[PDB]
């Protein structure tokens, strides 16, 4: 299934043999995911709803609610624009000292819903 | 001297005799170089002004 | 949101060459600008200001909550181009200015503006009295067209004021935006035939 | 070569179990023999329609044993002879015994 979900390499790296480099299957799924999360809401040209907003103010102050509030959006955001993930779960650990959200996401691609894999993402700039 | 200049396919198959004229009046070949230049590319440019 | 409204039209490329195939396409060749006058004339435009350098339609959302109507703003704005008609960030504007002047020259002092705000084009002081201004192409020594302390405008700064003007816009109320919409639409039916 | 090429030709299911039905439905109709009139010219113009532009087969009931076909070599207003011997030769393979095509 790694053949499936052929997507251009986000970096457009030089691939050996000179063709466009590629993100392979499930390598792309991360990228699109990694893409959708960072993007500020409203920054899509005709789609305001895209991207998971982050308020550095709210990002500054973490509370199990504030965490939970964020916890939904990503889980919400990813769910709408990324049908390739069947069973997805988010974990967010906000870090107190620098005010950093680190976020874990365990998800399962459609083809292997029993398989589990996680990603590690952190956010900063408070 | 060798090799070959060209080939008359003859269009079909005959026996025992052949007669052929060049309908371009006995001259079969008129070779043409006309008008082409190779080099010309296209590029960006600053318009100045 | 408009051009999809009317039927797409077939179009021949004839007059490029005596034979070219005919192509269907969505119609730009209805004016829409008169279409949006008649209907527009019903209510009013309301001037409006911009908080930043957003995109027209990106900005078009926040007011109306609907990104789809940028053009409404646009035709009230009736700019020549959507790309340079809009508000633009400092970074781009400078670069834009950088671009346009670059061949001529960078950092080109565009004009002298007096205290009063009167722009003085093509002027330089002979430097003996920086306050007396002989213009240029003169070699000075002669005909100072003004004397005093004037500001000069940097091409960067020059770029700013240009894009600065774009800040305010005349817009129509988000209340009427709906009521308006139907009417023009109805007019287009009269405009279909 | 001609300037038309692919690395190789040949292949096939071969059968295409449905598609073959026709083929079977067909060849049962076929003849290696030539009979009537238009059977010939078809089979005929399969050869050098490049020469005979169109070959037009006909007979006369007054004279049996014989068949006539019409030929524009399209290289000439009259069909040249060397063809006429070349063809009828190749033709002669299939001739209904009582009949001599001409």
């Amino acid at each position: 299934i790694n053949k499936l979900y052929s997507d251009i390499d986000p970096e457009m790296k030089m691939d050996w043999n000179k063709d466009v480099s590629r993100s392979l299957g499930l390598r792309s799924i991360k990228n699109s995911l990694l893409g959708i999360i960072t993007t500020r809401k409203g920054s899509r040209p005709f789609d305001p709803e895209f991207g998971c907003d982050l308020s550095d103010q709210l990002f500054e102050n973490m509370t199990p609610l504030t965490a939970d509030t964020v916890e939904r959006n990503i889980e919400s955001a990813v769910r709408n624009y990324e049908p390739r993930i069947d069973k997805l779960a988010v974990n967010v650990i906000p870090v107190y000292d620098d005010y950093t959200l680190i976020v874990e996401i365990r998800f399962s691609v459609i083809d292997n819903p029993d398989d589990i894999e996680q990603i590690k993402l952190q956010l900063a700039s408070s | 001297s060798g090799e070959i200049i060209s080939y008359y396919d003859f269009n079909y198959r005959v026996r025992d005799t052949v007669e052929i004229i060049w309908k371009p009046t006995e001259v079969f070949l008129k070779a043409f170089l006309q008008n082409q230049e190779h080099e010309t590319p296209w590029s960006p440019e600053e318009e100045r002004g | 949101m408009l051009f999809t409204f009317f039927d797409p039209i077939e179009y021949a490329a004839k007059t490029v060459n005596k034979n070219a195939p005919t192509i269907p396409m969505t119609d730009i060749f209805r004016n829409y600008k008169d279409y949006f006058k008649r209907a527009l004339a019903g209510y009013r435009l309301r001037t409006y200001y911009i908080k930043g350098s957003p995109r027209p339609e990106e900005l078009a959302n926040a007011i109306y909550g609907n990104p789809q109507l940028y053009w409404v703003l646009l035709m009230c704005n009736d700019n020549y181009d959507p790309y340079y008609g809009w508000i633009t960030s400092q970074e781009a504007a400078y670069q834009a200015s950088i671009q346009k002047y670059k061949n001529v020259g960078g950092d080109q002092i565009v004009y002298h503006v007096n205290e009063n705000g009167e722009k003085f084009y093509n002027l330089i002081s002979y430097d003996d009295n920086p306050y007396v201004w002989y213009d240029k192409g003169d070699k000075a020594r002669k005909y100072p067209q003004y004397e005093g302390a004037l500001a000069a405008v940097d091409t960067y700064e020059a770029a700013v004021l240009e894009n600065e003007k774009l800040r305010q816009i005349k817009i129509i109320a988000k209340s009427d935006i709906n009521s308006f919409m139907n009417d023009l639409i109805r007019i287009m039916e009269k405009s279909y035939g | 070569d001609d300037p038309d090429f692919v690395g190789a030709d040949g292949g096939g299911d071969p059968e295409d179990i449905e598609r073959i039905r026709e083929l079977g439905t067909i060849k049962r109709e076929t003849q290696q023999r030539c009979v009537t009139a238009t059977d010939y010219d078809t089979f005929v113009s399969e050869r050098f329609g490049s020469i005979i532009q169109a070959v037009q087969t006909f007979t006369d009931s007054t004279k049996p044993g014989y068949a006539f076909i019409a030929a524009k070599p399209k290289s000439g207003l009259y069909l040249t002879t060397v063809q006429r011997e070349d063809i009828k030769n190749y033709l002669k393979d299939y001739n209904l015994a009582p009949i001599t095509p001409s």
